[PDB]
């Protein structure tokens, strides 16, 4: 699983459809042409936000990382919660995507594209003064057949998706030039 | 005028309560000729049947039995839990002859 | 030049709308509920 | 025609509002003959049936009684929230007459 | 035949087409003798009914009206934004003749 | 049989495939007497009809005219892509003879 | 009865259990005279159909035909993935008699 910490609650995620991505209202909303850019996600910082910017969310490896960001990033609220979230195909590993090119190597995050649906969202865990309530909340809404195969989707699908400016080195070279958008390169 | 499945079982010579609290494990459902029916079984190595339709079923139970179909695929596909099942223990597989499902 | 980042929007907008239609098939589905065909016509 | 579930509710010999504002809390369903009915309960405490058909039942109304007990299982299935209920109360469970969902 | 659902509108008499562009606000469903309808309403304050079948309807309208239920049930669970409703005039609530939807 | 739906529309006169690979983009849906149709359209401008149950449909045809039309509202509001269609070009606007979707 | 589809399968002549293990490619709905069925493809390769309700079927077999069909539209539309099919083997593509579906 994947784990993201938010100050967004969960019934602010319910009504929304999921964990969305900066100024992105509810899930399936089609009436904004959101800016999704992964290069421009993975480089950008909001303050009181584990990275969610430029059409995507970010997300942790592990729940101590996920600890670790909303500690550094949501200190001293008196409430947030960490979402326990399943791997699909609209989630990519950063490191993976961007290689060498990647600007928070160290992070690990793997970003979902267009935000978390919330039957994506198998639950989530309290953290009160910094410190995590270990009882998880199970998301009854979770779709457990559906995502119980299913992973992450392969860097060979995002490389065309990364993102990089059209002047940027990374186009002229291995592997994204073989994956290189009109225009880019 | 039953308001539990408990109360209606006892109704009828035969049946059986089940306490399942689970999801169906599996679903199979037949087309094949004097065997339309469906069977489903649970984790607990539990297995049964929907009985095929005959002469002996009312249009009444026609029509309910066609119902307990539609309830059994689509209790299967959203994985939702059933609390008790009331069954003819008379047949093998038993026969479900009522479902209750809670929360 | 604009194409590059016009298309990266355009293939990401792309690959998101596939992936909506997914999560609509798997909660929308809920909702279906099947039509005794013989006894309405 | 009445325009609101009270409107109609009123037409009705023998008939009252529950307002329930909640969702389904247990669904039976039986196909066990004489007894094909659906029963559902609510958080609340009350228990409601959907009638086997008879007659007390014009043609019209079969088709309506096999379309609420389908509408029943969805809500019960998606745990969608119903509104009102109008019920005659002289039926022990009180029987469903019609529903309300409010977005 | 008719391409939009305008055309079709204005093939009847008595009709008025009413862009809605919105989801359903509630949804009442009715199992009343002689009120077996569907009654659905808007944040507007417009309230539209799929009538009771009777005998201003033809054989083949009968298929339609139940189908007609069945879509707007499904429409108001998924919370789909109705684009245009034409609908018969001359009763209150008006009654729906056709529905679009786009996507 | 056909394996495919190519091979199945070839074996009718005054049909033509389109290759769609698009979701639809509205839906209308008709319960006016004469016209209970279904009407979809697609971003490149096509309408196409699933038809009135008429003179010349043969009656297992009247079953599926039916079940098309369910397919159509769901495939709409779960914006699944049509992969082809296979048409009768007699008629404006041209008829669903038949459906494919992939993945 | 059967408990299994293995066992219901080695019941009649000419059929043959396919294990599947994987959810359907591509669905195709036919509603032209005389080739109302369903044909669905697997990624491996295999095709296989509802048949067309010939002259072989009982009416218990009617209302089962159109049931299968109804499993395998909802089947394809939520991914869901088939264990094994029985099918006859005497048909092209092979006909379905029975699905099942676990976990």
């Amino acid at each position: 699983r994947l784990y993201r910490a938010d100050s967004r609650p969960p019934d602010e995620i319910k009504r929304s459809g999921g964990l969305m991505p900066r100024g992105h209202n509810e899930y399936f909303d089609r009436g904004t042409q959101m800016n999704i850019n992964l290069y421009d996600h993975a480089r950008g910082t909001q303050t009181g936000f584990v990275r969610y910017d430029d059409g995507y969310v970010s997300t942790s490896l592990s729940l101590r990382s996920a600890h670790l960001a909303g500690q550094s990033i949501l200190s001293g609220y008196s409430t947030y919660y960490i979402y326990v979230i399943a791997t699909a195909p609209n989630m990519f590993n950063v490191n993976d995507v961007l290689g060498v090119y990647s600007p928070h190597p160290y992070e690990q995050e793997v970003s979902a594209l267009g935000g978390i649906p919330y039957s994506q969202i198998y639950g989530w865990y309290r953290v009160n003064f910094g410190v995590i309530d270990e009882r998880l909340h199970r998301n009854r809404e979770y779709r457990d057949r559906y995502y119980r195969n299913l992973n992450i989707a392969p860097a060979e699908d995002g490389y065309r998706l990364a993102g990089f400016p059209p002047d940027h080195q990374a186009w002229r070279e291995e592997p994204w030039i073989h994956h290189a958008p009109q225009g880019c390169g | 005028a039953p308001q539990t499945i408990t109360e209606l079982c006892s109704e009828y010579r035969n049946t059986q309560i089940y306490t399942i609290n689970d999801k169906i494990l599996s679903y199979t459902e037949s087309m094949a000729g004097k065997r339309e029916m469906v069977i489903i079984t649970f984790k607990s190595g539990e297995t049964f049947q929907v009985e095929v339709p005959g002469s002996q079923h009312i249009d009444s139970q026609k029509k309910a039995i066609e119902r307990m179909k539609d309830t059994l695929r689509i209790t299967y596909l959203t994985e939702t839990k059933i609390d008790k099942l009331c069954v003819w223990n008379n047949k093998t597989p038993n026969s479900i002859a009522a479902i209750s499902m809670k929360n | 030049g604009d194409t590059c980042n016009e298309e990266t929007q355009n293939l990401s907008t792309i690959y998101l709308r596939e992936y909506q239609s997914k999560v609509k098939r798997q909660i929308f589905s809920d909702y279906q509920s099947e039509v005794d065909i013989y006894n309405r016509i």
